[PDB]
RNA sequence: AGUGAUCUAGAAAGAGAUCCACCUACUCAUGU
């Protein structure tokens, strides 16, 4: 039914949400330690 | 910026007709009910009978003695022709029998027993009387567009009911839920009632990309389905201009081989004559698709629509109460909304309904009901003080708003002089409780007789309270911005309000005189009969009219006087910035910004739009804000 | 090795923390069984990231190749 | 109806705080 679309939907957001935020947390993790040790 | 520009250029160079109605055959339902209980719920179906009928039915069940009967509306334009109709079905004069009566417009007297009149309006008779003493039955209808004036009105006769066992009340709905009603009045019955069985379509999947959706379903229709009319829903006039060149063109190609197809618009800022094009017919080989706002979902119908779309958003106002901000946000319609646009397929004949969303999403993730929720309580605040009401946290609301927003809502009013420290109503407030309208413009008015231009701030507040007067047409903004400038003032567009108000008061002119200077003869005409009410207000409570000989500074003080909070610097190395909340706007893209006396403003109105704008602005003295409300410009505070 | 470049005594002393377990003449890493290799590789991987988090103050690796 | 006027030029050793212009940039009111 709409459950599985709507379940599947949100899913879809939180991956790609959870995807943004690890790739605002390798690369720019480093920067933020870069910029932890200049400030 | 203005200046360093001069300074390189310097250095350069009939009766048996209404008994078919379906709440004839439930009318003895209907005594039982209403003489049993002091509160009763209906519900319908718009076209029933309930708001002509109904009231006819308590108007035999319940008479004689000193005493009406009330009727309140949400729409000026349904208390009017309904009483009108109303009249006619009784055989009685309207004005008389049966009457009005809404804000600015009363047509009733000493004889009307039937009484039908905005929600807004028997909410300021409350003020007046907080018995509403007058009235030995009042029947709140269309409760389901739960309006601000109808919720408070419901919340007052909650108590009103426990202090008058001679009054008996009428809640009236389009929208079958009424389980919540019920228990929000006390476990109160509930009496259930022409619609066709509307087909209802969804999408299997969530869309992402409702407008081409959109587009392409009207498309289909037409292509498709038998004869019958299209009503798409969309939120915004730019939006519904763009898909009505869009849908006109991608018909015009289809005609290939489709019959012809007249799109229409509609939406709020219209000129009456477009308006009127909506109900033309529906060519010849052909079918018609307007394209409207949520005005179209109850507030009008348009007679031949079989297929509705329904992507299901609007454009709805949001107030934050830990901001302390309105906005206009595209959002998720209600369900109730979304069964009303349904119902407008359904009219005529069985009907379709084409929801741009999911079957989960219509039964699962729209809200039941969109007011109470979405307002600054500045108004609502000032009323229940005017009612009695003492602890507004524990005002019994069926739903309660923040207690935030609240108690912003009393700071506001202590910093207007409405209320004193400890929320105890000042004469101000008395005074400003008597008059319809917002407390900024309220106080602003009263103060205007002691900045000596009560005339002339009389005629802004009017003008302030209808549309924007000054049509600009996406075709000739040249000629219409021609026209703005002959009655514009520099940096004042309050004052430009008085100036076009004082040409359209000009021993030269009437309609076509509106329309040859780009002006709203609706809005100005409006903004005559809201200044002749106001200004027998202002007789009634002793406020003397008054002049001067010609002073802007005075203009100027008194609309600070009033809206000292709506105070917006300009930056010195940014854009321009505001006294509340400490935002950074722009100044709206309507009016130019004189930046040399410029350096603050006073704004009528926030708008929110993908910036900050900041709309109808004129310029202030910050000396005169300084002595004009000293509590609200202590640096102390800030 | 990575655990011996980033902290070079103290995975020094967890490859020699038990006395029994020697080292035979012709090999170089002490003559673990299985489980004790498991042991060892456990210990030198939470130094390798002990002393990550400790130099560069990162939380946690967010992907299993950053890993 | 016009021609014609053409320096330089590299080997050894030693030295020496550099201090300065080659990419453009801004328009929604859902209602009453």
């Amino acid at each position: 039914k709409t459950a599985v679309e709507s379940i599947d939907e949100t899913l879809q957001r939180l991956v790609r949400e959870k995807e943004m935020e690890q790739n605002e947390k390798g690369i720019k993790e480093q920067a933020d330690d870069k910029m932890d040790l200049l400030e | 910026p203005e200046r360093w520009e001069i300074r390189q250029l310097i250095a350069s160079g009939i009766s048996a007709q209404r008994q078919t109605l379906p709440v004839y055959a439930m009318r003895s339902e209907l005594i039982q009910a209403v003489r049993d209980n002091q509160f009763l719920v209906i519900v319908g179906e718009t076209g029933s009978g309930k708001t002509t009928q109904i009231t006819q039915y308590l108007d035999e069940e319940g008479f004689s003695n000193y005493g009406m009967i009330g009727c309140t509306q949400p729409r000026r334009v349904a208390a009017v022709s309904v009483a009108k109709r109303v009249a006619e079905e009784v055989g009685c004069k309207v004005g008389h029998d049966v009457g009005y009566t809404i804000r600015f417009e009363d047509v009733t007297g000493p004889d009307t027993r039937i009484k039908y009149m905005t929600d807004g309006m028997l909410q300021r008779e409350a003020l007046l009387d907080p018995e509403m003493s007058k009235y030995s039955v009042i029947m709140l209808d269309e409760a389901h567009e739960r309006t601000v004036a109808t919720d408070v009105l419901f919340a007052l006769l909650k108590k009103a009911a426990i202090k008058r066992p001679e009054l008996k009340v009428i809640v009236t709905s389009a929208t079958l839920n009424s389980a919540k009603f019920s228990e929000y009045f006390l476990n109160c019955p509930i009496i259930n009632i022409k619609t066709f069985p509307v087909e209802v379509l969804y999408s299997q999947t969530p869309q992402m990309d409702y407008i081409e959706a959109a587009l392409d379903c009207v498309i289909d229709i037409h292509i498709n389905e038998g004869p019958g009319d299209i009503l798409v829903f969309l939120t915004g006039q730019e939006e519904i201009d763009s898909c009505c060149e869009i849908l006109y063109d991608r018909v015009k190609t289809l005609g290939d081989s489709i019959g012809e197809l007249l799109i229409l618009p509609v939406y709020s800022a219209l000129p009456s004559e477009i308006q009127s094009k909506i109900f033309e017919p529906t060519p010849k080989g052909s079918r018609k698709v307007v394209f409207a706002t949520n005005i179209a979902e109850t507030s009008i119908t348009i007679d031949g629509i079989y297929y509705v779309v329904d992507p299901g958003f609007a454009k709805i106002n949001i107030y934050n109460a830990r901001a302390g901000i309105e906005q206009l946000i595209v959002s998720p319609i209600s369900q109730a909304q979304a069964n009303q646009r349904k119902g407008r397929a359904g009219r005529t004949g069985p009907g379709k309904c084409y929801r741009l969303y999911t079957e989960s999403a219509f039964y699962n993730e729209m809200l039941e009901n969109t007011e109470i929720q979405r307002q600054n309580l500045s108004h609502t605040i000032l009323m229940l003080k005017a009612m009695g009401i003492n602890d507004l946290l524990k005002f019994d609301f069926m739903d309660p708003p923040p207690k935030n927003l609240m108690l912003n809502a009393l700071t506001e009013l202590y910093h207007l002089q409405s209320l004193d420290d400890e929320g105890k109503l000042t004469n101000l407030g008395k005074e400003m409780s008597l008059f319809p309208m917002d407390p900024t413009l309220s106080r602003s008015l009263l103060s205007s007789v002691d900045n000596q231009c009560s005339d002339e701030i009389v005629t802004i507040i009017s003008m302030l309270s209808v549309q924007n007067v000054f049509y600009r047409p996406k075709d000739r903004q040249l000629e219409a911005d021609s026209k703005k400038a002959k009655f514009h003032h520099p940096y004042g567009d309050h004052l430009t309000l008085l100036n076009v108000y004082t040409r359209w008061q000009q021993a030269n002119y009437s309609e076509q005189y509106c329309k040859t200077n780009f002006l709203h003869f609706r809005h100005l005409k409006r903004a005559r009969d809201v200044k002749s009410q106001i200004s027998m207000i202002f007789k009634k409570i002793g406020l003397k009219l008054i002049s001067c000989h010609s002073d802007p500074d005075l203009i100027r003080k008194t609309f600070v006087s009033g809206f000292f909070m709506n105070a917006a610097k300009r930056d010195s190395q940014v854009g321009y910035k505001t006294i509340n909340g400490g935002t950074e706007v722009g100044i709206h893209p309507s009016s130019s910004l004189y930046g040399k006396e410029y350096e603050y403003v006073m704004y009528h109105s926030i708008v929110l739009t993908s910036r900050e704008y900041m709309s109808q602005v004129t310029s202030i003295e910050p000396q005169w804000l300084l002595e004009v409300a000293p509590h609200f410009y202590k640096a102390g505070d800030a | 090795l990575r655990a011996l470049k980033t902290n070079e005594e103290s995975a020094k002393m967890i490859l020699l923390s038990d006395p029994t377990i020697t080292i035979k003449s012709y090999h170089l890493w002490p003559s673990f069984t299985d489980e004790q290799w498991i042991t060892i590789e456990s210990q030198m991987r939470d130094l390798i990231l002990t002393e990550y988090g400790r130099k560069y103050n990162v939380n946690i690796s967010a992907l299993t190749q950053t890993e």
